[PDB]
Formats: structure tokens, C-alpha cells, sequence
């Protein structure tokens, strides 16, 4: 979902522009439209103020928004100097639902003078508009007057469209606020419209009857949802009843044919408002629609054991046997109201499972409103959100309530990916989020010589007559993706020959051309199964490094050139959210192809005593050998004290090897590096004599310490145990 | 043997006193020449110095006023005594210790606010509301004495849904349809501020009558939240234990219930009662959520209590579980069941000392004995005290050098206890003998050194 540059729409100040949103898809034309309800805008009706509005926003063409002429006439008269209805301060735009050419807006706070007696009662009126004919629909404006009937129905609080063109309508206030659900066919609604009649009846109507006195003030009809829950192919009716069962909350499921009770969901926490918003959509792709019920005031135990209001969403999966499998999502902030708006998006990423958006309009930083996006996974829902949308405008005089209303599951841009519209009535704004194409790229890296021999020196280093040993590395890239995309993606391929070795200490592998552990190349890939491949030749350093223990690691990464991959609208594509951007492989004397020496050393001194006050020549006999396999770069290190001076190797003795020893002073350490042998063949024994000059004049030391160790660059047992020799001082 | 008095080159009695508390100076001229005039007093007596000529002031902590600790603050005989005068005499660089006692004798201040529903559903229960209001102050005055009492009232939000706007005349008389008189309905009004007067509270309680709304739930949570969030209007006392009794008989409107009335703005949680003692934001603000109500109740330490009839007792009992620390009682003609709640709330219910005008050259060490004869040095506070619980603090005063001011005073007092110890501090640095050595008149002998002429 693109968040960098979305579409913004604003209306008149204080109009609640964005309290309700939806998509308009006129079948007659091709352009798609945005429906935004502003339930407090100032209309042009004669003698009406704050009458409410519904606006049509044209998206692409200059982002111009205009209101729809649902009703240009002010109040009507029951008699002379006696108004019949009170259209001022009615909430026209508190609900907007569209289906192809049909637009359905409602005004839940419309008051009309009862025909029997002069009276003010909110019944709610709804304006259903077809292609050209605009009619008025008001089921609650009946002869069942007063709060005992449908006088306070407030019909139009929550509305929906059914797959077979059956408008579902909910009145929270009917029957002493017992709530009521009303459904009528669109064709019958349009046919029966008579302007001069105020109590039109419909023959095929389905309604909920008056229950006992216990179910009063349950607020049934607060929210509406339609989906198939009996297998008959006809959408049932799902409505939110936030106040039922001693304020626990409820959601009622009614048959879509004769309005019979099928399933009821009871709550767990009172005043949590279980049923504030509902949605019906299959999430795991098994075609059985599932329910999504919010409770924006749910209080769960906190870190310290106290109750914190975070908001909870309940997910129940539909089964063939009838039962529902329930899982719950808790909030992530306190006083955030997580579960206030639940908007299905369908296949947002085209992963094969539908995706939904749950919003907390009073969370995030500055309580500016946040939106959570979740993806569909089999046998449940991906409880970890995959994206975060945050409000952008600070409160002027009203909490911004970004995310109080969203509508999804429609592809405004026409690129195969559904978009989303979010309402910001607190700052009277609307935001359209265009989805991005999900490209899944699979990378294949293979190194043929998993373990290679330095002695396989049949590879020629370019530019020199020297010979090296080189290996083959294969890397391939393929790109598959749905939706509208360019045919070619200009991938950027980068790779490194050596991982770990922190702080850039040393790197052993260099490529054949332009020797370097790293290499970058821009390659073009075509969408499909064409697995384009390329090959490279690289060679290692012989005695240029002392680290053969850790395996040589080959690393590859791929970054897509987003700038040139965008469409004409500038909407750049995206890579898969779950794919690993980096693939790493490890590369590597016996059958194991690992030379494992076994280094031991012994020290003997010709002189057991050193006299203080004169130069005492000390000759050291060192017996060095390897019991294991070949030891590359094997050397002898002899740590001598500051008062000991190396003179040379004993050469007058034929039994002592005349080693090539170099005395080196590195970081206050005086050492004699003796070259024992490059390969240090197995079973070889080395005996040598080293003479030293001792200028010991200190009166505190009792003996002189010498540290001799065999070192090598090999993998296993590359260093012999440290041997310390003490020559006692003499007086 | 030699000690600090004989090694620092002391040349006068003043210097001997200033060097150490253990040092004593011999003013006797019969002391043999060469013997240390400044030394331990035991050495001086061994040196046969005259005890009269040995100047060894001893620090003393004499009690000036020790009137006995009181038992009850209602006793008309004598003033109430919780903590009275001490006198400290101190030589330089020496320390002395004394003990103090503080007991909670005064009754704990208590604030009780009354919330009443003036809706038509309780015309049969208004007598019970008024009787409960009377017995509240009647029972609280017989246990505490710093009581402040008051009340406000609520009906519901005054908007179309709940307000009878249909006839142009029924606004002023919502009982028009049944041909009866009643008051216009209101969101919330704060009638009587917290005040010690019981007669005014009873008279204002007995002059309250019902109004009429439409739906059974009543906006009492707005009343609770505005009572809690407002401090100066209600008149809450920072020291008293706050109570907020709430009365109703029907269900209650909760948050997001106001979306029907066209009100969607969340409960801002700010005091909005204007200059007319009316809820000025009852038409643009939603009902508050249980979380915000609990947050503010804990913020201002208010112990909300539910006094409801039998038909909503279980509903409000279950509502209490989500608002921790609140109980429920049965509102009837016998209000003892809910007065027991107030009794226990009072029975459920700090000593910390503060130093005033302490001399800079003096230093104090605090040893606190709060409970079970346990002494914690270095602390000055004790928690968890009831009526009759007596704590003690051991205070040691140490002087730095010798202040030029011979006499100063300072007061040690517990916070909010009035009763205090006034300490009189006298510094004994000069010897009595101080009141020819310089080669027979060749200089001035001051501070122990001879300034030759
Ligand atoms: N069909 C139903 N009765 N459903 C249950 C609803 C019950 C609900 N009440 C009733 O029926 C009874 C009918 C009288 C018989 C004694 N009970 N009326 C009441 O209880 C009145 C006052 C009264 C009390 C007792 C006797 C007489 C009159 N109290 C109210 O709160 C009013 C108005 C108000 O102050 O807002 N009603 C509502 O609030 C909701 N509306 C009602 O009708």
C-alpha cells in the first residue's frame, strides 16, 4: 500500500467530510468515483442549515469534489404554517453504500411531524439514487409512531447492499431502542415511491418484530454485515448489538430469506461495546465468509496486572458443520480504540487469501489515528500486521479520527490491486491509498566447487605468468508477478566473495577480472519463467592470509530499480514482503578436504644457569614436529625477554636444522619468526638450535622466561600448545 | 599518654574546648610547669589540678515543656497535644541526642460528595435519596469532624434524543403528556459545594425534584467524571479522603452511546462546568469510558461508591469489577446497608518531619521508630498509621565549629501536624576563667596567642 504520495480530499470546514466513504462504479461509464459523506455540511436547501451532504470525488482529473443533488427541496408542509419534516441539522451522509449504479445515502437524524399529532421524532430518511431517477426511502416513517414503535427508529444508521439487490438497513432506536433490521428489494423501493404519500408500504419486506421488555435499548442495527452463512446462496444479515446481554454486546445472524435467528455471539467484558463495527469476508480462501467484530473499549490485563483499554477484534472462521472458530486480536495502545472500523480489502497482494484493515483512530503519536493492515493466511489470520498507516494532520478543534471509516476491495487505478480510502472527518479529509504490485523474485546461487584445493593451481591469473586456483559461481534471477507491470525489470545485482571478517581485516577471494571480493552489475529480467543466469570466475589469494578456519562465504543481494519500474502514474512496484533479499552460501588433506595438523614443540637449554653481571650466551634446543596433516604457512614464534638478544641459528651442528629465522619487534613483543616449512608435511620432525645473548643485570628477577609456540594457518589445530622455558639466574 | 589535646599545640582554654569534646583545660596555677594544661580531665585529676580550675562543659538536653500526649482531639479539657519545648546546650564539634513523639490524635478529614439523579424514573425513590443524603452527614459527623459535604445532579444529555422537544411547551414541562409539572432537564449541575454545614446540605437536598427524559439509561457517568475532574468547583481537599457517592435506579449510558445523538467527540476529560454550575459540554462530548473514569479516579484518589436500588444491584455489581476499588450498596428505606460502606471506607484510612530555621552550623541525624520498636536511622517518615499509633524519632544535633551567635533556635515539625518542638540551642565555647603570660605585659593574650608589642 503506497504511503509516500496518496490522494487527499478536503471539504468545507466542520462538515465532518469523511465520516462515511465508499466507491462509486457507474456501469454506464468507465470512470470510477469516490463517495464521501459530510453529515454536517451547509446545503442550499431553502431554510435548511447543516442538512448534510454526500460528495462525488473524481480521483484522477484534478481531484475535484462535488456534492450530489439528492434533495434540493427544504422542509415540507403538513398544512399551511405547519412543517411536516425537519431537515435542518439532519445527518445526511452518516452512511454511504454503493453498488454499481445505485447510491444509497441516509440521514439517521431526520425529524418529521407525525401525521396524527404535531410532534418531533427522528425516524431517518434514505435517498436511493439510480442512473437518473432519484427516489426517497424511509421504512421507519410508518404508522407505528412514538418510541413504542418506529417513531425513534433512526433508520439509516447502518446500511448495506446484498448480492441480489436487497438493501439492508438498521434502526437502533426502534421499539424503545430495541433495534430493528429492515430489508427491501431495490426494484420495489423504486416502484413504490410516491412523493405525496408519507407511509409507503412494501410487500416483500422482511422485518424484526417486537420482543419482550427485557431486550430494550440493545441498539440493534448499529452496524450491518451481509454474507452467506447457511449455504443457500443468499446473503444473510449480520448486525451489531453493542448493548445486549447486560451491555456485554452481541452480534445477531439472521436468515437472508425469512429473517430467522441462526447464530448469536455473546461477549466477555461489559461496556467493551462488543459490536461497534462488523464485517463479513472469507479470509483464508475457503469460500466460507467469516465475521470480523470489533470492541474498541476492551480492557485487558496490562504488564502490571491492571486493566488497560486497547480495543479488541474477534475473528470467527466459518465451518461446514456450522460452528465458528474464534480468535481474538488485542490492541497495542491504550485509549486507541482498536476495532472501531473493520474494512475488507479482498486480495490486496493477490496472495490467494483475502486481506482486511483494522483501524485505531485514536492511537499512534499525538493520537492522530493509525491503521493496521493484516494479510490472509490459511486456518486463521496473520495476527502480526504487515503495514502501518498513520494520520498526518494534527487536531485543529476535533480529534482527527484518522481511520474512523475506511472502504476497500475496489481497484480505482485499474492495475489488478484493490485500493483503500480512509476518512479523516476530524480534520474533514479523505485519503486514497493505492496498492502496489507484489513481485516475488526467487534467487538461485550455486557454487560448484564446494570444497576446493589451493594445490589445484591450473588457473591463470590475467596479466601475470603466475598460476592460481579458481572456482565457478552461478547466480540466477527470475521475476513473477500479477497485475499491471512493465515487461522488463532493471534489477541491480550485487555480490560479495567473503562474509564475516569484521572491520575489513582481510579478504581471501578475488574475482578473475579486476580482482575484488565485490562486484556489481545491472541486469534486465523479463517477467515469467525465463530464469536468466550468469557465471563468474574467482580465485583465492598462497601465503597471503593466516585465516583458513572460517568457511569462505558467498553473498548475493538484489535491489530493484524502482524509479524506472513505475507506471505512467509513478506508482513504483514492490518486492515480496516475505522473500529474503539476501541469500548466503558457505564454501570450503584427507578425504574431508581439510588439512588437520597436530603441532607439538619441546624446548631444552644447554645452560641451566645464567650469571648476572655479564653477557651469558644461552643456546636453546627446540624440537618441533607435526603429527597431523599438512601445515601451510607453519612458523616458529619464540617470545624472548627484553634482555635476551637473538644472534642466529646454530649452523656448526649438522644435527640442528639451519632455519631461516627473522627477529621481529611488533607491538612491544620481541619475537623470532622461524620458517619451519610451508607445507609442513605429515610425520616430519625438526630439530634446531638457537643462540641468544642475555644482558641480565636486574637484581629482582630469579629466572628468564621464553615462550615458544608453533603457529600455522590451517583449519584445525593450527597452533601448538604454548611452552614456557625458564632458565634460572645464577650469582 | 599523649592525645589530641596534648599534641595540637593548645595554648588556651578556648582552643582546648574547640579542639575536641574530650579535651579539658586546667586553669590552676599550682599545676607543675611543663604538664599539659589541655588534656583529658582524668589526666588533669591525675595531674592533681584543682577540679574547680578544670573547665569541662558537658552538653545537656534539658526538657522545657513536656505536656502529656493527648488521647482524643474532641476533649474540651486542655489543648490537643500531638508532639513541646526543648533546650539544647552544645560545646563545639560535639553532638547530643534527644527523643520526640508524634501521635495521630485528630480525626481524619473526610470529603463526601453526593450525586443524585433527577429523572422521572425515581419519583418513587426521591424520598430514599433525600433520606440517604441526610443520614450520610448524620453518620459522618458522628465519626469524623473535618467533614465537607455537597452535591450535584444529573438527568441525561439535553439533546433531541433524550429531550422532549416535540411540543413547543413540553420543553419547560417534560411531564406535559401526562399533565403534570416537572423541572426542565439538564445534563449535570453542581448545586452545593463541599461545606461543613449540615443544615444547608439538608435543606438543599430536600428542595430537589425530578425531571423527565426519554430512554431508561441516564447519563450519570458524565456526572461522575465532571465531579472527579473538577477540583475548585467541587471543593476537594488535598488532605481529606475523597468519596463520591452515586445514585440511580436504571441502566447507565456508556461511551459511544452518544453517536445516536450526533455526538461523536470523545470525552476530553477536562473540567467544563462554567460559571453557572452547569455542565457546559453535555451536548458536544460523548460519555466517558470506564478506562478514563478509572484513570481519573486513581489520579485524584476518589473512592466512588454505588448506592443503587435492588433492580440494578447486579448490573452495577458487575460494573464495579471493571472499576477497581468501588463497592455497591442497596438503596432503600433502610440505608444502613449503604452506610456500612461509608463506615468501612473511613475505617480503611502519614508522619513526616520538616525542619524550620535550622542553624547552618548545626547538623541533624534522624532515627525513625515507626512500628514494633524498629529503628531505621537516616529516615524521617513513617507510613501506615491509624488512630492511637504513636511513633518516635531520635534526633542527634551536631555543631560545626562554634557559631558567633551564642543562642539560636529552630523548630522540628511533622508535615500538617501543627504541633512541634521548638529547640533552644546554646553554644558553650568560652571558658569561665577567660572572663602577664606574654612576658609580663609585652603583648596581648588573645585566642591563645601573644601578639607582642
Ligand atoms: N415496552 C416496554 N415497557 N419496554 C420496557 C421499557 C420501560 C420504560 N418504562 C416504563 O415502561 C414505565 C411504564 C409505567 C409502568 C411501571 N413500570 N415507565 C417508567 O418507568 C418511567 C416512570 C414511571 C415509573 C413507575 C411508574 C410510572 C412511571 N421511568 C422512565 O424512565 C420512563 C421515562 C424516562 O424518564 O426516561 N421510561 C423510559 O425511560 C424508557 N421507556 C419505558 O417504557
Amino acid at each position: 500500500l503506497d504511503v509516500d504520495s496518496p490522494a487527499e480530499y478536503s471539504g468545507p470546514e466542520g462538515s465532518y467530510f469523511g465520516f462515511a466513504v465508499d466507491f462509486f462504479v457507474p456501469s454506464a461509464s468507465s470512470r470510477m468515483f469516490l463517495l464521501v459523506g459530510a453529515p454536517k455540511a451547509n446545503t442550499t436547501q431553502p431554510g435548511i442549515v447543516e442538512g448534510g451532504q454526500v460528495l462525488k470525488c473524481d480521483w484522477s482529473s484534478t481531484r475535484r469534489c462535488q456534492p450530489i443533488e439528492f434533495d434540493a427541496t427544504g422542509n415540507r408542509d403538513y398544512a399551511k404554517d405547519d412543517p411536516l419534516e425537519f431537515k435542518s441539522h439532519q445527518w445526511f451522509g452518516a452512511s454511504v453504500r454503493s453498488k454499481q449504479d445505485k447510491i444509497l445515502a441516509c440521514a439517521p437524524l431526520y425529524h418529521w411531524r407525525t401525521e396524527m399529532k404535531q410532534e418531533r421524532e427522528p425516524v431517518g430518511t434514505c435517498f436511493l439514487q439510480d442512473g437518473t431517477k432519484t427516489v426517497e426511502y424511509a421504512p421507519c416513517r410508518s404508522q407505528d409512531i412514538d418510541a413504542d414503535g418506529q417513531g425513534f427508529c433512526q433508520g439509516g444508521f447502518s446500511i448495506d447492499f446484498t448480492k441480489a439487490d436487497r438493501v439492508l438497513l438498521g434502526g437502533p432506536g426502534s421499539f424503545y431502542w430495541q433495534g430493528q433490521l429492515i430489508s427491501d428489494q431495490v426494484a420495489e423501493i423504486v416502484s413504490k415511491y410516491d412523493p405525496n404519500v408519507y407511509s409507503i408500504k412494501y410487500n416483500n419486506q422482511l422485518a424484526t418484530r417486537t420482543a419482550q421488555a427485557i431486550f430494550d435499548d440493545s441498539y440493534l442495527g448499529y452496524s450491518v454485515a451481509v454474507g452467506d452463512f447457511n449455504g443457500d446462496g443468499i446473503d444473510d444479515f449480520v448486525s451489531g448489538v453493542p448493548r445486549a446481554a447486560r451491555t456485554l454486546g452481541m452480534v445477531y445472524i439472521y436468515d437472508g430469506k425469512n429473517m430467522s435467528s441462526l447464530y448469536n455471539f455473546t461477549g466477555e467484558q461489559m461496556a467493551a461495546y462488543f459490536g461497534f463495527s462488523v464485517a463479513a469476508t472469507d479470509i483464508n480462501g475457503d469460500d466460507y465468509a467469516d465475521v470480523f467484530i470489533g470492541a474498541p473499549l476492551f480492557m485487558d490485563r496490562g504488564s502490571d496486572g491492571k486493566l488497560q483499554e486497547v480495543g479488541q477484534v474477534s475473528v470467527s472462521l466459518q465451518r461446514a458443520s456450522g460452528d465458528f472458530q474464534t480468535t481474538k486480536l488485542n490492541g497495542f495502545e491504550v485509549f486507541a480504540r482498536f476495532g472501531s472500523a473493520i474494512a475488507p480489502l479482498g486480495d490486496l497482494d493477490q496472495d490467494g487469501f483475502n486481506d482486511i484493515a483494522i483501524a485505531a483512530p485514536y492511537g499512534g503519536e499525538d493520537k492522530k489515528g493509525i491503521v493496521y493492515i493484516f494479510n490472509g493466511r490459511s486456518t486463521g489470520l496473520n495476527a502480526v500486521p504487515s503495514q502501518i498507516l498513520e494520520g498526518q494532520w494534527a487536531a485543529r478543534s476535533m480529534p482527527p479520527s484518522f481511520g474512523y471509516s475506511m472502504k476497500g476491495a475496489t481497484d480505482i487505478d485499474k492495475n489488478g490491486y484493490p485500493d483503500l480510502i480512509v476518512g479523516a472527518f476530524g480534520v474533514d479529509r479523505a485519503i486514497l491509498y493505492r496498492a502496489r504490485p507484489v513481485i516475488t523474485v526467487n534467487a538461485g546461487l550455486e557454487v560448484y566447487p564446494s570444497i576446493l584445493n589451493q594445490d589445484n593451481k591450473t588457473c591463470s591469473l590475467p596479466g601475470t605468468a603466475l598460476k592460481v586456483s579458481c572456482f565457478n559461481v552461478r547466480f540466477c534471477l527470475k521475476a513473477d508477478g500479477k497485475g499491471v507491470l512493465p515487461r522488463k525489470l532493471n534489477f541491480q545485482v550485487e555480490l560479495l566473495l567473503d562474509k564475516l571478517k569484521q572491520k575489513g581485516a582481510i579478504r581471501r577471494a578475488l574475482f578473475l577480472y579486476s580482482r575484488s571480493p565485490s562486484h556489481s552489475k545491472n541486469m534486465t529480467i523479463s517477467r515469467g519463467g525465463l530464469m536468466q543466469c550468469e557465471e563468474l570466475i574467482a580465485y583465492l589469494r598462497e601465503s597471503e592470509f593466516r585465516d583458513k578456519l572460517t568457511p569462505i562465504t558467498i553473498f548475493m543481494e538484489y535491489r530493484l530499480d524502482y524509479r524506472t519500474a513505475a507506471d505512467t502514474t509513478g506508482l513504483q512496484p514492490i518486492l515480496n514482503q516475505f522473500t529474503p533479499a539476501n541469500i548466503s552460501r558457505q564454501a570450503h588433506c584427507g578425504e574431508d578436504n581439510v588439512c588437520k595438523p597436530k603441532l607439538e614443540v619441546s624446548v631444552d637449554s644447554d645452560q641451566k644457569k645464567i650469571y648476572i653481571g655479564d653477557d651469558n650466551p644461552l643456546t636453546l634446543i627446540v624440537k618441533a614436529q607435526n603429527q597431523g596433516e599438512g601445515a601451510y604457512e607453519a612458523e616458529l614464534i619464540v617470545s624472548i625477554p627484553l634482555q635476551a638478544d637473538f644472534i642466529g641459528v646454530v649452523r656448526n651442528n649438522e644435527a640442528l636444522a639451519r632455519l631461516s629465522c627473522a627477529f621481529k619487534t611488533e607491538n612491544q613483543t620481541r619475537q623470532v619468526v622461524c620458517d619451519l616449512g610451508n607445507p609442513m608435511k605429515a610425520g616430519t620432525q625438526l630439530l634446531a638450535g638457537l643462540r641468544f645473548s642475555v644482558h641480565q643485570q636486574s637484581e629482582m628477577d630469579t629466572s628468564v622466561k621464553f615462550d615458544l609456540q608453533i603457529q600455522s594457518s590451517n583449519l584445525f589445530d593450527k597452533v601448538s600448545p604454548v611452552v614456557s622455558h625458564k632458565v634460572d639466574l645464577a650469582v | 599518654g599523649p592525645n589530641i589535646c596534648t599534641t595540637r599545640g593548645v595554648s588556651s582554654c578556648q582552643q582546648c574546648l574547640a579542639v575536641s569534646p574530650m579535651c579539658a583545660w586546667c586553669s590552676d596555677e599550682a599545676l607543675p610547669l611543663g604538664s599539659p594544661r589541655c588534656d583529658l580531665k582524668e589526666n588533669l585529676l591525675k595531674d592533681n589540678c584543682a577540679p574547680e580550675s578544670i573547665e569541662f562543659p558537658v552538653s545537656e538536653a534539658r526538657v522545657l515543656e513536656d505536656r502529656p500526649l493527648s488521647d482524643k482531639g474532641s476533649g474540651d479539657s486542655s489543648q490537643v497535644t500531638q508532639v513541646q519545648r526543648i533546650a539544647l546546650r552544645l560545646r563545639p564539634d560535639d553532638s547530643k541526642n534527644f527523643s520526640i513523639q508524634v501521635r495521630q490524635v485528630e480525626d481524619y478529614p473526610v470529603d463526601i460528595y453526593y450525586l443524585m439523579d433527577l429523572s422521572y424514573s425515581m419519583k418513587d425513590d426521591l424520598w430514599s435519596i433525600q433520606n440517604l443524603g441526610t443520614k450520610l452527614a448524620t453518620q459522618m459527623r458522628k465519626l469524623t469532624s473535618n467533614l465537607r459535604i455537597g452535591f450535584g445532579a444529573f438527568v441525561d444529555k439535553p439533546v433531541s434524543p433524550y429531550m422532549y422537544i416535540s411540543p413547543p411547551e413540553a420543553l419547560e414541562n417534560p411531564c406535559y403528556d401526562m399533565k403534570t409539572t416537572c423541572l426542565p432537564m439538564f445534563g449535570y449541575k453542581h448545586v452545593l459545594t463541599l461545606t461543613d454545614q449540615v443544615t444547608r446540605f439538608n435543606e438543599e437536598v430536600k428542595k430537589q425534584s425530578v425531571s423527565r427524559n426519554r430512554d431508561a439509561p441516564e447519563g450519570g457517568f458524565d456526572a461522575i467524571m465532571q465531579a472527579t475532574v473538577c477540583d475548585e468547583k467541587i471543593g476537594w481537599r488535598n488532605d481529606a479522603s475523597h468519596l463520591l457517592v452515586f445514585t440511580t435506579d436504571a441502566k447507565t449510558h456508556i461511551a459511544l452511546d452518544g453517536r445516536l445523538a450526533g455526538i461523536v467527540q470523545p470525552n476530553d476529560g477536562q473540567c467544563h462546568v462554567g460559571s453557572d454550575n452547569h455542565y457546559s459540554a453535555s451536548t458536544t462530548m460523548d460519555y466517558p469510558s470506564l478506562g478514563l473514569m478509572t484513570e481519573k479516579l486513581s489520579q485524584k484518589n476518589i473512592n466512588l461508591i454505588f448506592a443503587v436500588t435492588e433492580n440494578v444491584v447486579n448490573l452495577y455489581q458487575n460494573y464495579s469489577e471493571l472499576i477497581p476499588g468501588t463497592t455497591v450498596g442497596v438503596l432503600s428505606m433502610d440505608s444502613s446497608n449503604v452506610l456500612q460502606l461509608i463506615v468501612d471506607a473511613y475505617g480503611k484510612i502519614k508522619v513526616e518531619l520538616e525542619v524550620r530555621d535550622l542553624p547552618e552550623e548545626l547538623s541533624l541525624s534522624f532515627n525513625a521508630t515507626c512500628l514494633n520498636n524498629e529503628v531505621i536511622p537516616g529516615l524521617k517518615s513513617c507510613m501506615g498509621l491509624k488512630i492511637g499509633d504513636t511513633v518516635s524519632f531520635s534526633i542527634e544535633a551536631k555543631v560545626r565549629g562554634c557559631p558567633q551567635e551564642k543562642e539560636k533556635s529552630f523548630t522540628i515539625k511533622p508535615v500538617g501536624f501543627k504541633d512541634s518542638l521548638i529547640v533552644q540551642v546554646t553554644f558553650d565555647c568560652d571558658c569561665a576563667c577567660q572572663a602577664h603570660r606574654c612576658n609580663n605585659g609585652n603583648g596581648t593574650f588573645e585566642c591563645g596567642v601573644c601578639r607582642c608589642g
